[PDB]
RNA sequence: AGGUUGACCUCGGAUCAGGUAGGAGGACCCGCUGAACUUAAGCAUAUCAAUAAGCGGAGGAAAAGAAACCAACAGGGAUUGCCCUAGUAACGGCGAGUGAAGCGGCAACAGCUCAAAUUUGAAAGCUGGCUUCGGCCCGCGUUGUAAUUUGGAGAGGAUGCUUU
RNA sequence: AAAGCUCCUUCGACGAGUCGAGUAGUUUGGGAAUGCUGCUCAAAAUGGGAGGUAAAUUUCUUCUAAAGCUAAAUACCGGCCA
């Protein structure tokens, strides 16, 4: 299983520039942080659940918050990308739980936000006052607003009187019955339709 | 206004009025030169939706191209290699006749930029196209933020590099599973898939 | 020049603290521009429509008689887009429309509308549905006349 | 042949309105 | 939306959540008829008339050969669904002409 | 004066006023065109290879790019690149061989402009010339130049606070 | 003067020889499921595309093509400096 039948020597990529590229990336990050100070170096991201049945046990960071999440948090969609919040217009909220989690995330960020006035001599009422502008800040939203609990807890404890009775017949029999019903959903519907037609014909 | 009606009427290409207009205009454009300047677009709604404006610096050039397949210019139309099980009458050009028309109009007006083009007519011998061009040196163009992106040097000869609409279609730049080989660039994707990557700590 | 003088008067009125409508009256002008006139016909604001007979491409105005007939607007086909351009201070004009006139010309407008209805639309009511063209050349016409004469003689 | 700085910095009226009322703000986030 | 069963297999399977009702996205309005578009298409149909293959299908439908009309429309357009929609539209045109005459 | 005097449309001329392209370079980049040696016992499918050579076109990067996407989940969410997916799904004379993608971790992240609407109580737009730098003219343009809207919406209303 | 937020009876235009179909050549892992191009036919309005086995019927899920712009992370046997 050796794929060396093409002119492979023309397209060999070595990586001797790995430490140099790491140094260049760190220099670029330092320059971006110095240019963006006192703002954090990154944008606030929502918590999303990974697709497919393999990865839906785990949550991670998404692209941006939804318009519904911004509306429920009270943050206008034009103000949001100017105060460090990422916006994603494609994503929708199919269920209430993720919507509530991301709305609470936005409200925590809004409670921790310090908003400097556009003009120092003319502050507005949406702006943070000068007596509150001084506080210990964070510069990594991926760290301070990360995924705290990416998986469910793998172990809890309950009293022995709170042990559930379980599904009737057993979980194995419940799984077998669910698979059988899914396989026979159409045949039983056709049989019921034929029986109803026969009953209507010979009532 | 009237351009909605023009679009709905241009959909009906087999109606009597559109067939008559196509016939007389095909005769007239066959009488004219192979590449010639049009004073105004013959399909104003199509030109407007492709981006034409009635502004100093937008021009329309009409061009006819010979239709059909492509011939390999080998002596006597026959190859001297391994048998191909096909004739030169069945070779297909990977670009469109629209793209060939845009290239020839760009060479005719090398001072301008090709914005887009559209079909206007065809017969058995020729397909007929109208190409919209923009003058990047006209100050009415240069002052307009909707169009002055075309004044930058990276947009020199988009029709030659396949950056027009027909070029994007021919290069297959669409998202998804049907365009796996081409969506990032076919030769670039091939080079990425055929590069042997060796790390230091391997 | 008239617009500049009107804007000067309105600017003076604003300077002395009056609205521009205090010194500017309601205008009554010929409506022009193809999209503008088409929208006026669709909203039935146009009282009379004049369509130029020499529009190239003809698709711009080919639907306009049918639109005016569906919306009940009196129309007439007239000779000269340049003639309409002289009306609207342009080189050419594809279509013009009268929506409203002044009260001293309302009777003239009604008379012109009735004259158009009685002397153009009723006269072209049947000929507008007929096919045009199909005319032979001079030599072909003479050849066919000679052939018909020979067939009648023999 | 490069575009002049004024022509390169020209913006549309809608973009100008959006930049006038929602520019990039200075801000900090507490920890 | 129907509540999921909480199981990994079977009908209505999957993890239970409280499904919301979304206001419909404006990108999904495509295909809806509008008054202006209906008006313009009606006027353009009146001005331009019919295609020759449409006249052929109308003649077949007037003669009553519906299977002929569907087969010829599939040959002309390409797909069975487009042929069916075209045959229904031309039957509506024939019915409107009959109720007018 | 009307056998005249003009208005437009199309098409021309000028060493007319002001501009622009060509060639070089081509390591990398975007396309077109396109082999054979080789490997298959030989050999017209195949492989080498959608490679070399040939032709056109760019930049400091280029290209791609804000879903007519992936998915089938408790759903993700523009593009690019690395790691993995994976020598896997799949394709393949007489078999030599060929071979992706979604998810997942990371690097980096940024979003938008038109056409389809009547400003219609006022083409509100723009090239050029002359300027006393206040403007004034020749024009383009209604077969549509500004403002407004782009599907995440928007338009019309209602409503009361904020913004520059 | 312009702009944002909240609510609503209503309205809500959305790209055609294009999509798609057949056929031929080429290409692809997609020689049942790929893309491109030529010729012929040639659309629609909850329409249209996709949902990797052909078709009819009934559902469902996702987007919204046929116009356009855009930094970074990526490449670099050319040039310049180290």
């Amino acid at each position: 299983n050796n794929h060396f039948r093409k002119h492979w020597q023309r397209r060999v990529r070595c990586h001797f520039d790995q430490p140099g590229k790491k140094v260049t990336r760190r220099l670029a990050r330092r320059a971006k942080a110095a240019a963006l100070a006192p703002r954090p170096v990154d944008k606030l991201r929502p918590i999303v659940r990974c697709p497919t049945v393999k990865y839906n046990r785990r949550t991670r960071l998404g692209r941006g918050f939804t318009l519904e999440e911004l509306k429920a948090a009270g943050i206008p969609r034009l103000l949001a990308p100017t105060i460090g919040i990422a916006v994603d217009h494609r994503r929708k909220n199919l269920s209430e739980e993720s919507l509530a989690a991301n709305v609470q995330r936005l409200k925590d960020y809004k409670a921790r936000l310090i908003l400097f006035p556009r003009k120092s001599n003319k502050p507005k009422k949406a702006d943070t006052p000068k007596d509150q502008q001084t506080a210990e800040t964070t510069t990594s939203l991926r760290t301070s607003f990360g995924v705290e609990q990416p998986l469910a807890p793998g172990f809890t404890e309950i009293s022995k009187s709170e042990i559930p009775a379980g599904i009737e017949g057993g979980a194995y029999r419940a799984l077998r019955k669910a698979r059988s019903d899914a396989r026979l959903v159409g045949v039983r519907e056709k049989r019921a339709k034929e029986k109803a037609e026969a009953e209507a014909n010979k009532k | 206004g009237a351009l909605k009606y023009l679009e709905e009427l241009s959909k009906k290409k087999q109606s009597d009025v559109v067939r008559f207009l196509l016939r007389v205009r095909c005769w007239e454009y066959r009488q004219l030169n192979v590449i010639h300047r049009a004073s105004r677009p013959s399909r104003p709604d199509k030109a407007r939706r492709l981006g034409y404006k009635a502004k100093q610096g937008y021009v329309i050039y009409r061009v006819r191209v010979r239709r059909g397949g492509r011939k390999r210019p080998v002596p006597k139309g026959a190859t001297y290699g391994k048998p191909t099980n096909q004739g030169v009458n069945q070779l297909k050009y990977q670009r469109s006749l629209r793209a060939t028309a845009e290239e020839r109009v760009g060479r005719r007006c090398s001072n301008l930029r090709v914005l887009n083009s559209y079909w206007v007519n065809q017969d058995s011998t020729y397909k007929y196209y109208e190409v919209i061009l923009v003058d990047p040196n006209h100050k009415a163009i240069r002052r307009d933020p909707r169009i002055n992106w075309i004044c930058n040097p990276v947009h020199k000869h988009r029709e030659c590099r396949g950056l027009t609409s027909t070029g994007k279609k021919s290069r297959g730049l669409n998202k998804g599973h049907r365009f796996n080989k081409t969506r990032a660039g076919r030769r670039k994707t091939w080079k990425r898939h055929n590069t042997l990557s060796l790390w230091r700590y391997r | 020049q008239e617009k500049k003088e009107r804007l000067l008067r309105e600017a003076t009125a604003i300077k002395e603290g009056k609205k521009k409508e205090d010194v500017s009256k309601k205008p009554y002008t010929v409506k022009y521009g193809l999209n503008h006139v088409v929208g006026l016909i669709e909203n039935k604001k146009a009282s009379l429509v004049l369509i130029a007979n020499d529009v190239d491409p003809i698709e711009l105005v080919v639907f306009l008689p049918a639109l005016c007939r569906k919306m009940g607007i009196p129309y007439a086909i007239i000779k000269g887009k340049a003639r309409l351009g002289t009306l609207v201070h342009k080189k050419t004009a594809a279509v013009v429309a009268i929506t409203e006139v002044r009260s001293e010309d309302k009777n003239e407008l009604a008379k012109l509308i009735s004259a158009v209805k009685e002397g153009y639309l009723e006269k072209v009511e049947d000929t507008r549905k007929r096919w045009g063209g199909g005319i032979m050349g001079f030599k072909a016409q003479k050849r066919e006349e000679k052939r018909k004469k020979s067939l009648e003689t023999a | 042949r490069r575009l002049s700085k004024e022509d390169a910095s020209r913006v549309l009226e809608k973009t100008k309105k959006r930049l006038t009322h929602f520019p990039q703000r200075k801000y900090a986030v507490k920890a | 939306p129907v509540e999921r069963t909480g199981l990994i297999r079977g009908l209505n399977k999957g993890h239970k959540t409280t499904r919301r009702v979304l206001k419909e996205r404006p990108s999904r309005r495509k295909g809806a008829q509008s008054k202006r578009t209906q008006f313009v298409r009606s006027l353009i149909r009146e001005v331009a008339g019919l295609a020759p293959y449409e006249r052929r299908v109308i003649e077949l439908l007037r003669n009553g050969k519906d299977k002929r009309a569907r087969k010829f429309s599939k040959k002309k357009l390409g797909t069975f669904g487009r042929a069916k929609r075209k045959c229904e539209e031309l039957q509506r045109i024939i019915a409107e002409s009959r109720r007018a005459h």
